[PDB]
């Protein structure tokens, strides 16, 4: 995974002067703390996650089905671990996780973070989601359990 | 060299950067400008233009003083509502030969 | 006489009514030679910086303003011989321009420059 | 700590704080004297 992050354009953006091997070092240091966070943070897209070698024959399986199966395992893990929106606002690294929170995704998540950022305030309570943001009752029903608040 | 105008920087780290002048001190000693920082904050040393944010910077350390939406740090880095308002030196900024495009109108 | 010519070419500014160029301390100490009864900028700096601007282009040293083409095109022919700016940027505040109109002086913009 | 082929290639390491931010990094580039100084700086 650190090789993948080292090669990723994201690492270039985050560390422009650092040599490639220095980028592996930070990714390894992040992975040991929490592989879920690092894996989700580097595997931004389908083209990225497919670079890891899960099985020698993975290139031959149907991509729509493989990607769905892998993201389903990410969704499961992110919902078991939960996501802290406050640290996601303060620290962009965790912003990747909400995409996998059930009931949410890129469109809804980026909107939610954009609002919370623009307001410059942490979520004091989960009721703040429907109060401050414009998310509907059913998505709130789905995701409220999986959203942590320190 | 008048307020509400558009100027560009020539020397220093702010190479070829488009900025805007908001207010000029009646003493004409220093001038206030709207700009985007290019420093690393002492972590890359032993970068492109992107908007400043006031929360990822407060953990590296240093003398940081926050009073709500107003922040002061690292040699009076005047800041308000997430934007920097520190003043520039007249020799480093060039006023003529800018001719701003629509993209600048959306940044500030 | 030479009291009207810049003492030093450091800190030069052009009056914004008559475009006469002098050093900041020359205006502050002696005042503007052509325009004093309608503006009254002698004895303070607040009025000086409100009306008078440092942002001017070129200088024309006018030796015989009475008999010169450059003096006509520039509307300085009835002024005293001295150094003038070719073009000064800015506009008077919304107080003296009204007072000037009230006193019968038609304030016309010294910003001769064409935009782009 | 990360590295490569090592044939005339250095070893790099980065200290990452609990929040995920990175601190100042260290470069670790007959052999006994060089390794001894590398060990000492480490
Ligand atoms: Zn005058």
């Amino acid at each position: 995974l650190a090789i993948l992050y080292m090669n990723s354009k994201k690492s270039e953006a985050e560390f422009r002067d650092y040599p490639p091997v220095l980028r592996q070092a930070v990714s390894l240091a992040r992975r040991i703390q929490d592989p879920l966070i690092e894996f989700a943070q580097v595997c931004s897209s389908d083209e990225d996650i497919l670079c890891l070698k899960f099985h020698p024959l993975q290139e031959h399986v149907v991509k729509e089905e493989l990607l769905n199966a892998l993201y389903c395992e990410f969704i499961n893990r992110v919902n078991e671990v939960g996501v802290d929106v406050n640290r996601a606002i303060a620290h962009p690294y965790s912003q990747a996780l909400i995409q996998y929170v059930c009931g949410l995704g890129p469109r809804k998540g980026t909107h939610l973070l954009k609002i919370l950022k623009q307001n410059n305030t942490r979520l004091e309570s989960r009721t703040q989601l429907v109060t401050m943001c414009h998310m509907g009752p059913k998505v709130f029903m789905n995701c409220a359990g999986f959203l942590k608040i320190d | 060299l008048k307020p509400k105008s558009w100027v560009r920087l020539k020397r220093g780290i702010y190479k070829d950067d488009i900025a805007q002048v908001d207010y000029v001190e009646p003493s004409q000693n220093t001038i206030s400008l709207k700009m985007i920082p290019r420093i690393d904050y002492d972590r890359i040393k032993a970068p492109p233009q992107r908007l400043f944010d006031a929360e990822k910077i407060r953990s590296l350390g240093g003398d940081v003083a926050s009073d709500g939406d107003f922040l002061i740090f690292e040699g009076n880095r005047y800041s308000r509502k997430g934007f920097l308002f520190k003043s520039f030196a007249m020799s480093a900024v060039i006023t003529e030969g800018v001719k701003p495009t629509l993209s600048e109108l959306e940044k500030f | 006489a030479l009291e009207t010519v810049p003492k030093d070419l450091r800190h030069l500014r052009a009056c914004l009514l008559c475009s006469l160029v002098k050093t900041i301390d020359q205006f502050e100490y002696d005042g503007c030679d052509n325009c004093d009864a309608y503006l009254q900028m002698k004895g303070n700096r607040e009025m000086v910086y409100d009306c008078t601007s440092s942002s001017f282009d070129g200088i024309i040293a006018m030796m015989s303003p009475e008999d010169s083409w450059v003096s006509k095109w520039q509307r300085v022919s009835n002024f005293k011989p001295g150094v003038y700016a070719v073009s000064v940027t800015g506009r008077l505040p919304q107080g003296i321009v009204r007072e000037l109109k009230s006193r019968g002086v038609a304030y016309k913009s010294r910003d001769t420059a064409i935009k782009t | 700590i990360a590295f490569s082929s090592a044939r005339d290639h250095p070893v790099f390491c980065a200290l990452v704080n609990g929040e995920g931010e990175v601190t100042d990094f260290l470069r670790l580039p007959e052999e006994r004297e060089k390794k001894a100084q590398d060990i000492e700086t480490l």
